[PDB]
RNA sequence: CGCUACUACCGAUUGGAUGGUUUAGUGAGGCCCUCGGAUCGGCCCCGCCGGGGUGCCCUGGCGGAGCGCUGA
RNA sequence: UAAAGUUGCUGCAGUUAAAAAGCUCGUAGUUGGAUCUCUCUCGGCCGAAGCGUUUACUUUGAAAAAAUUAGAGUGUUCAAAGCAGGCCGCCUGGAUACCGCAGCUAGGAAUAAUGGAAUAGGACCGCGGUUCUAUUUUGUUG
RNA sequence: UACCUGGUUGAUCCUGCCAGUAGCAUAUGCUUGUCUCAAAGAUUAAGCCAUGCAUGUCUAAGUACGCACGGCCGGUACAGUGAAACUGCGAAUGGCUCAUUAAAUCAGUUAUGGUUCCUUUGGUCGCUCGUACUUGGAUAACUGUGGUAAUUCUAGAGCUAAUACAUGCCGACGGGCGCUGACCCCCUUCGCGGGGGGGAUGCGUGCAUUUAUCAGUGGUGACUCUAGAUAACCUCGGGCCGAUCGCACGCCGGCGGCGACGACCCAUUCGAACGUCUGCCCUAUCAACUUUCGAUGGUAGUCGCCGUGCCUACCAUGGUGACCACGGGUGACGGGGAAUCAGGGUUCGAUUCCGGAGAGGGAGCCUGAGAAACGGCUACCACAUCCAAGGAAGGCAGCAGGCGCGCAAAUU
């Protein structure tokens, strides 16, 4: 997978991919390492973000993000954008004149990283606040878990 | 509002100052200092109020113009000036010293202490961080910086300070079976053993707190300030020894010293 | 004047947003410091917190890093050949962050023929006038012959890099904000980076 | 604003059924053997009694 | 159908009056950039030079001129 | 505003008093039949760790401006008020409750949703493999 | 106090409204002896304003050559009181009003690991290897010549200060530490060669700034955090590294105690500014909206105190909606709260506390830590003052007060 598509050159920053080699340790390539971050509350690293090659400065595991606030949690329902998705969030809403309920919406458009593959439209995303990303974006998906009946 | 606010409305100002309604539109507005504002006990209200040395704020003024006022040794001629928990005041004119210790409905409780005891005080440390060549820095409570702390020295401690030159002599880790203080919230001001803390990660830490007569209760970490290592504390306590009555076991012993009197 | 305010834009529904406040001070925008190649000029600006920003309007030296040796020189900042956001900024010679730069070589060569005693971007008539065939050749000690011996087994250069010395100016990367520091810095281009931004610009003609 | 304090009550109620014989007689009754200004001493003492009542009232319900 | 009054509608009139949005053009004033250079200096040069060493220069204090060199 | 159960959640009406679509299908919405009685590791028997599918619900705890409201004390001469005051320098207050909803917290598991194996894309025990990898090796070096 | 009563009929029982009944707020009428509290130009006109006042400020400790007083002694540079003026600070709080504003404001809850912060408080301030027993030029006050019909308008001339403007050392200072490496020594090896030392001469050096690289003291749930090491940089529109004042006076020929000002940086306090989650009235005779001039997202940058379509270039075609989007209306500033109320509710909240907004309407700025400030400035629009007709000066939704509007509201 080229992940050169942008007109600059994509790279993460933390990493110093021209160190001198001499031609004995020139076996292929010195397979450039990888940063990745552990972001805490017991959630862990995908194992495709350790040994992926995507470049994603909004990655909460590769990129330059910070975990902290509020987590939450969606439903996916559309994944028509680059590297974001939009979630929505249902709740009951009471009303204290009838004692009663009433079912409310409202979706949230937040950062997939390249390191959830195989996302449907159905399953459940945890999410987690972060720094604004962009005009509506403010969350990061943590985990994702598959639907109730996925192959 | 651009820039600032300078005044504080009285009926705005914290609740356990004790003011009145009808005194006027406006209260001290404590100046900045090393204690926050809504935490605090500004020197006027003190001076005046609770102790009933002056009438009027001019005479506050008047007190503190001839530097009889020390704040932590210091003199202090700031009327404004925001003296809060632990903070010793010391009248060498008239010869005494007060500790500002919550009593156990959350209010400044006048507190005179010996002499000897207003030598030291007890801070809360608030962060320790590394800085300039490797020098380790203390935070307490009360704004003082202090480099070169000893290493076992961890946040949420107890460190005791030597007033005249600023230097610890002793400290209690935060533990539990260690005595401490509510310094706000619902049970501010009252004083017992710590029993359990609760760890809730990105979020608020819970602390259990066990009376002396067995009552228990809760807080936030951040309202837990080390009173003693033990069951005995480095400081004297007010009159109320930390524990709270409830309203009927307290209109009993008003009763009671009542019906005592005469 | 220039605002940076968020409540000028529209809703993520699309409905239009009607202000509750004018313009504040705080949300203020200052023009652009389109930085050109020249010599140096900056004006600085006061700002927020009564704090200071240098505005670089020309500028001709830049602190250029050379990662893979650790060689960090102040040399002369010759022309820009590629800008990732705009091409237009290529064409004004505009300095700004991550514009692909071509920086004089000569602080690195004489590092590198002061460090390793090995020759870099000479041509082949081998003229070597003194001083320079002194800093070549020299005459030392056995124990200083035997560590710049020992130096000269790991010094080999890509041959980007040398071709680059033989022209005398090396492709760079400006990592820092000329319109917000007053400075050009940054680094030599090299291995993959290098590459890549080579193809760019062989593209772009 | 100002330095003063605007808490005032009402210390009476005034009957929703301005005539009829009983009430009026009751009250007359009340103010001749008691020797009362006007009828809104009545309602005034009556109030008082029965804000005691709600108070009473409402305390009953809770547990012993 | 006839008598009196009121309300409301359609309103021919191509209604006006007030206000609010915009197309196009013009555009005060500030701010930023590129210039500009009225003036005011300093160094230098001399007539002028206080004295040190000794006529002898290392510094006062003037006048004259230099699109001299620079600063504001 | 109450009276107005004449806006009806509590709690109204629709044969004849005003009122059920001409009839059927049908998306969203609303509602929906029985059924199912915590441990393996770490540190000093406990403290720790998960996770039991997730909750809703219920109870508790924390955090929640003062004023106002409720309310404790207190003879403003009484009262509306006030936060004062009492004793022959002392003594004593300036309480307490309440604060939807949402968000934190810890118990309960009836009720109500939700899932867990039916191409075995099953659980547990041992096996064997495949690959990569962190350190044991080891006065030391090596 | 969980309440009803009159009215359709010849009479009856219903449905059903009209009327009665009580409270509460505004106005108004008649009446009014005492006393304690106490609202009061919100509603209509965020309409218009005469006049006066509403923000100024000095200690022992920045600058005193005003005899303006007063010396004590009279050459004791400067006694003291001290107008004025320069300097510094404040004027961004307070007060007023409710026009705008409909997920906006605001409320509760969270975040800044994404920023700024005068001041107070504590730390730091010989850590840097490079005339000082004190540097330079002005300017005000003051003295004198003035101009204009006119202003808190100012010009020319003659003096003279600094904690205003600038400039600029000594010292700690001996070195240490990186690099360099003329040379010298020891060792082994016949020897070569290898190994280990000492070193002259050169460049650099501290904390802040900008970039790159290396290793992994203290910390966090999580840093690309803190600290460390290295190569450099370090803006002429410059960063810190004291050319400042007062009071006591001393000791051993030099050292010094209290303070006050100032200062880069860190922390603290007071904040502020953006965000997270949930919550708002009526209306479908508003059903699709946004996107060609950013609408939604991606990459790189610009600008900004910072995170961000905040703006630009290039890409992708997204984003919201019958769970009511978008549009319209509101006699809509939002809350704490108020009236009424068996229980449930209905209505009110311009109004003294908190938050927001505005200063006739828009817009743009200076200074400052903090205004897009209006008892600051610059324009245009609408009003409007003086004028000698050339010009000058405006902003009561501050306190009084006047006009106007009105059913409707107090003392220059
Ligand atoms: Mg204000
Ligand atoms: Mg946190
Ligand atoms: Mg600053
Ligand atoms: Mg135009
Ligand atoms: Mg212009
Ligand atoms: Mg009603
Ligand atoms: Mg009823
Ligand atoms: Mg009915
Ligand atoms: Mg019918
Ligand atoms: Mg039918
Ligand atoms: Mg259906
Ligand atoms: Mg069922
Ligand atoms: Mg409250
Ligand atoms: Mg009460
Ligand atoms: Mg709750
Ligand atoms: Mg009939
Ligand atoms: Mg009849
Ligand atoms: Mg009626
Ligand atoms: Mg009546
Ligand atoms: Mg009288
Ligand atoms: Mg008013
Ligand atoms: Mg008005
Ligand atoms: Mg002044
Ligand atoms: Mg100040
Ligand atoms: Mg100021
Ligand atoms: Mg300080
Ligand atoms: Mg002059
Ligand atoms: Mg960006
Ligand atoms: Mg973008
Ligand atoms: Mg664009
Ligand atoms: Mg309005
Ligand atoms: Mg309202
Ligand atoms: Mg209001
Ligand atoms: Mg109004
Ligand atoms: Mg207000
Ligand atoms: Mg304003
Ligand atoms: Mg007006
Ligand atoms: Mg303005
Ligand atoms: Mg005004
Ligand atoms: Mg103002
Ligand atoms: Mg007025
Ligand atoms: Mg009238
Ligand atoms: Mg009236």
């Amino acid at each position: 997978a080229d992940i050169q598509t942008e007109r600059a050159y994509q790279k993460q920053p933390t990493i110093f991919q021209n160190k001198k080699r001499v031609l004995l340790g020139e076996t292929g390539k010195e397979k450039l390492p990888r940063y990745y971050k552990n972001i805490g509350l017991g959630f862990k690293t995908p194992k495709e973000a350790i040994e992926g090659t995507y470049i994603d400065k909004k990655c909460p595991f590769t990129g330059n993000v910070s975990i902290r606030g509020r987590i939450l949690s969606g439903v996916v329902t559309k994944m028509k954008m680059q590297r974001t998705i939009v979630i929505r969030r249902d709740y009951l809403h009471y009303i204290r004149k009838y004692n009663r309920f009433e079912k409310r919406h409202k979706n949230m458009s937040v950062h997939l990283s390249p390191c959830f593959r195989d996302v449907q439209i159905g399953d459940i995303v945890t999410v987690g606040e972060c720094r604004p990303l962009s005009k509506t974006v403010r969350f990061n998906v943590l985990k994702v878990t598959k639907a109730a009946g996925t192959k | 509002a651009r820039g600032p606010k300078k005044h504080l409305k009285r009926v705005a100002a914290p609740k356990h100052w004790m003011l009145d309604k009808l005194t006027g539109v406006f209260a001290p507005r404590p100046s900045t200092g090393p204690h926050k504002l809504r935490e605090c006990l500004p020197l006027i209200i003190f001076l005046r109020n609770r102790l009933k040395y002056a009438l009027t704020g001019d005479e506050v003024k008047k007190i503190c113009m001839q530097r009889f006022i020390k704040i932590d040794g210091k003199v202090r001629t700031d009327i404004t000036y925001p003296a809060g928990f632990m903070d010793v005041i010391s009248i060498d004119k008239t010869g005494e010293n007060f500790r500002l210790i919550y009593d156990t409905k959350g209010r400044f409780a006048v507190h005179r202490i010996t002499p000897e005891e207003a030598k030291y005080k007890l801070c809360k440390v608030r962060k320790i961080f590394v800085g300039t060549k490797g020098i380790p820095h203390l935070v307490t409570h009360d704004a003082r910086t202090i480099r070169y702390p000893d290493p076992l020295i961890k946040v949420n401690d107890t460190i005791q300070i030597d007033l005249e030159t600023g230097k610890i002599t002793d400290f209690i880790k935060f533990d539990t079976g260690n005595l401490c203080m509510v310094t706000g919230g619902a049970n501010l001001g009252r004083i017992g053993v710590i029993t359990n803390r609760e760890r809730h990660p990105g979020s608020f830490d819970v602390v259990h707190v066990k009376d002396a007569n067995g009552n228990s209760f809760a807080t936030r970490l951040s309202n837990i300030f080390v009173i003693g290592k033990g069951n005995k504390p480095w400081i004297s306590l007010p009159r109320g020894k930390g524990i709270r009555l409830t309203i009927a076991e307290e209109r009993d012993k008003r009763l009671a010293a009542k019906q005592s009197s005469g | 004047g220039i605002s940076r305010d968020n409540w000028h834009k529209r809703r993520k529904t699309g409905g239009k947003r009607k202000p509750y406040h004018k313009k504040r001070k705080y949300e203020l925008g200052r023009p652009a410091a389109n930085t050109k190649i020249g010599p140096r000029r900056i004006h600085t600006v006061r700002v927020r917190g009564g704090n200071k920003k240098y505005r670089a309007l020309r500028l001709d030296v830049g602190n250029f890093s050379w990662g893979s040796e650790c060689c960090t020189r102040k040399t002369r900042i010759i022309d820009v050949v590629y800008n990732a956001s705009n091409n237009e900024l290529v064409r004004t010679k505009t300095l700004v962050k991550n514009c692909i730069v071509l920086i004089d070589s000569t602080p690195y060569r004489q590092w590198y023929e002061s460090h390793y005693a090995l020759p870099l971007g000479r041509k082949k008539g081998a003229k070597l006038t003194p001083e320079e065939e002194e800093i070549l050749n020299k005459k030392r000690s056995k124990k200083i012959q035997k560590k710049y011996d020992e130096r000269k087994k790991n010094a080999k250069i890509s041959s980007l890099l040398e071709e680059q010395f033989q022209q005398g100016k090396l492709l760079a990367c400006i990592a820092s904000r000329p319109g917000q520091c007053g400075r050009a810095d940054g680094y030599v281009l090299e291995g993959k980076e290098l590459e890549f931004y080579l193809r760019k610009i062989k593209a772009r003609k | 604003p100002v330095a003063r304090s605007w808490v005032c009550r009402k210390t009476y109620v005034t009957p929703r059924r301005p005539f009829e014989k009983s009430r009026l007689d009751q009250e007359l009754k009340l103010i001749g053997e008691y020797g009362l200004r006007n009828k809104r001493e009545v309602w005034r003492v009556k109030f008082t009694l029965a804000k005691i009542r709600k108070a009473a009232r409402e305390l009953l319900t809770l547990d012993e």
